[PDB]
RNA sequence: GGGGGAUGACCCCAGGCGGUAGGGGAGCGUUCCCGAUGCCGAUGAAGGCCGACCCGCGAGGCGGCUGGAGGUAAGGGAAGU
RNA sequence: AGGUGGAGCCUGGGAGUGAGGGCGCGAGCGAUAACGUCCGCGUCCGAGCGCGGGAACAACCGAGACCGCCAGCUAAGGCCC
RNA sequence: ACCGUGAGGGAAAGGUGAAAAGAACCCCGGGAGGGGAGUGAAAUAGAGCCUGAAACCGUGGGCUUACAAGCAGUCACGGCCCCGCAAGGGGUUGUGGCGUGCCUAUUGAAGCAUGAGCCGGCGACUCACGGUCGUGGGCGAGCUUAAGCCGUUGAGGCGGAG
């Protein structure tokens, strides 16, 4: 159940765990959605191929949700008289890891 | 025309205050260097904030290293060997994997010690 | 359980908490000899203050001996601002830190 | 046009030009201003304290530094200035406009002459009961040259006159009523 | 800036974006005057005390505890901010 | 001519500093002496031209800091600890 | 009040409650002050007794502390402790990892240059008449003094020297 593709950014090494995705707002919309996303990390049951090898399947997982900025503060300041304040932004839209 | 500001400025200052976690004896609820101690705090953080991401690009450096030797070499052979790739290029997830799945590890380790000599 | 007090207490709040942070949660009767045979003033005052406490309760608020000080403690508030020597020219007055005094009497 | 007559069963008057046209806010408000304005108060904090006592601002070379401000209560900074010219003389053509156009939105109400004769507050629950609502709440009272006796007293009071009765007057969001001699200042307009 | 914007907004790419005196634009709370066919509150005015929803933000909202009586303005105005 | 692409010109309101240094080079002085000063050509810093390097070091080599912690290639500079 | 021989200076300090019903009596105690009862909607509303924040002193508890450096700290990983926004976070840190405070004036500043011990409240680009550009808009000949009259609200409207 634990696989390792890779996206729009590795942000790999799952299976079902849904993993908080990088965003990619024009497939996504679509809810608990399909779709596919190209391999190369083969790790299945003890038996593994090229990420190269791979490139030819994958696998696809439910479009789920649209977590929201995990809170994080970006206190911009320095004694050279610039200051300023930014919260979180990095989310993404959530979706289980589809295996196959 | 009164402007007891007032109530106000308090205000603020407990802002800052929360700001201010429990740090170190004094500042504390240091109404000041309270509010300063941030300032720094901050921009560190920030710094800090795009800092780590480096921090990592060692750390799995490391862990890495763990294997990328164990079997017998370094990482400007692999590397090198592993960019002969073709259909196969990544490095993070490598390594907290030649741990996780020593056989899959293991493998690449394979095809690449080839793909090289 | 229940307690003594007691503010507007001129005294070196200080010294005073070296007073229980003796007797301190110990045995009644026990430590009504550590105040009776102690030291340092306080003490008389300290021991007072114990006197009204072991009764109050046994009075109203109730088994006797079997008790002691879950807890005692002293707290400072009002001063005393005092003046003395004019720099020989401007004041200087130090303050007789008041003193408050209480001290719990609960039982075993 | 709409111009319509009280009595109500009775006639119905047209629309002067005037009136009718479009609108325009902006000396709308305008008008308004010049309102309050010529109409508000003034004040102040004290000349003598404020700059009142003698003041030995201490030598130096002590441990200190320096009958002015910055130090309690006293001095002020800028503050009431009375001295504070508060008039604000709009101008008449400009005023003038605004009633105009204001009641322009007023039209969006007809008080036949034959009015200017009932005779109490009570008949006032009358010619009431006549035609209420919430625009009424509005109200507005204004005869045409001799206000509308004992009209002018009630829970909505206010008499202007064919003459002297202008947005201050009623332009506000409001809702009112004119004796003819009233349109009598629409001569004035 | 430019290709059509329905009021939003959406798409491309060009295109940067470190900045003190200092220049231009935009917003935030502070005590007051409207009550532009505005009024909440003894089952709390407000200040206080504490917080892992809303905003780039300066603030918001909102919920728990406190406290004895107020005052809020959906919008424009004013200033001892 | 112009590949460029985004500087240019006039009218007009609001300005700030009106004394700087550091480095290379070409000259002046100077014991071709000084982290000396004095003029020039480019850069440099400007209390943030913040980060890398040279240990540490504005500053000299590379670099233009809108924001994204567990991506990827390199610069200068490095790879026995 | 208070310093000044004098002329003169010249402060601070208001708030219980609906009303006292303002705490008879009993308790430890020389008392003050503390324990009960009683008023009471509440007395942690209780006699300088409304709201009564911070600084600052206490009393317990969680975590943490004796081969260890820096105000800071913030990034990583770990154990204990609680999960009224539960498979995610709270708090505390053991290590290691990268780190020179903060303000004015400065060619240039960590600073060993100055500014400040700590907290709360006051405390600094304003108003008027002119002139000056820009803009929101009313007529292009545009526009009003002072005053006369009208004025719960008090309603502006006439005034034509300039």
């Amino acid at each position: 159940m634990f696989a390792i593709i890779q996206t729009g950014g590795k942000q790999y090494r799952v299976s079902e765990g849904d993993v908080i995705r990088v965003e990619s707002l024009q497939g996504e919309a679509g809810d608990k959605v399909e779709l596919k996303a190209l391999f190369v990390g083969g790790e299945q049951t003890v038996f593994g191929e090229d990420a190269g090898k791979y490139t030819v399947q994958a696998e696809v997982v439910e479009h789920g949700r649209g977590k929201k900025i995990y809170i994080r503060k970006y206190k911009s300041g320095v004694q050279y008289r610039r200051r300023t304040g930014h919260r979180q932004n990095f989310t993404a839209i959530k979706i289980l890891g589809i295996q196959g | 025309p009164r402007a007891k500001t007032g109530i106000v400025r308090r205000r603020r200052h407990k802002k800052v205050l929360k700001r201010a976690k429990g740090f170190w004896g004094s500042r504390s609820k240091q109404y000041r260097n309270a509010f300063q101690t941030l300032l720094n705090a901050a921009t560190y953080e920030y710094r800090d904030r795009r800092n780590k991401k480096r921090d990592f690009r060692r750390l799995w450096i490391q862990r890495i290293n763990a294997g990328a030797r164990l079997h017998g070499m370094n990482y400007s052979t692999f590397i090198n060997g592993l960019k002969r790739a073709n259909i196969d290029l990544n490095r993070k997830v490598l390594a907290d994997i030649a741990a996780r799945e020593p056989e899959a590890f293991k493998a690449l380790v394979d095809a690449s010690r080839n793909a090289r000599q | 359980e229940a307690k003594a007090i007691a503010r507007y207490v001129r005294i070196s709040p200080r010294k005073v908490r070296l007073v229980v942070d003796l007797i301190r949660g110990k045995s009644l009767e026990e430590a009504r000899n550590i105040l009776r045979y102690t030291n340092k003033r306080g003490a008389y005052f300290v021991a007072k203050v114990l006197e009204s406490a072991a009764a109050n309760a046994v009075n109203n608020h109730d088994l006797e001996d079997r008790l002691y000080v879950k807890a005692a403690y002293v707290d400072e508030g009002p001063a005393l601002k005092r003046v003395l020597p004019r720099a020989r020219g401007r004041a200087d007055i130090i303050k007789k830190r008041t003193s408050h005094i209480t001290v719990i009497l609960g039982e075993k | 046009m709409e111009a319509t007559i009280y009595d109500n069963t009775d006639g119905e008057v047209d629309l002067p030009d005037v009136f009718e046209t479009p609108v325009r806010s902006d000396l709308i408000g305008k008008a308004v201003r010049a309102a309050q304005a010529n109409r508000k108060q003034d004040y102040g904090s004290d000349e003598y304290a404020g700059l009142r006592t003698p003041a030995e601002s201490f030598g130096s070379g002590r441990g200190q530094a320096h009958r002015v401000p910055q130090a309690v209560k006293g001095r002020s900074a800028h503050p009431p200035k009375t001295e504070k010219d508060r008039s604000l003389d709009l101008n008449d053509k400009e005023r003038q406009l605004a009633v105009r156009s204001a009641l322009a939105a007023t039209a969006d109400v007809v008080v036949s002459d034959d009015f200017e004769d009932l005779v109490k507050t009570q008949e006032v629950v009358s010619l009431l009961e006549a035609l209420d609502v919430h625009a009424d709440i509005d109200r507005l009272f204004v005869t045409s040259d001799e206000p509308s006796t004992a009209a002018r007293n009630l829970a909505g009071a206010d008499v202007a006159t064919a003459s002297e009765v202008n947005t201050e007057d009623l332009a506000p969001g409001r809702l009112t009523v004119f004796t003819e001699s009233a349109l009598a200042e629409v001569a004035e307009r």
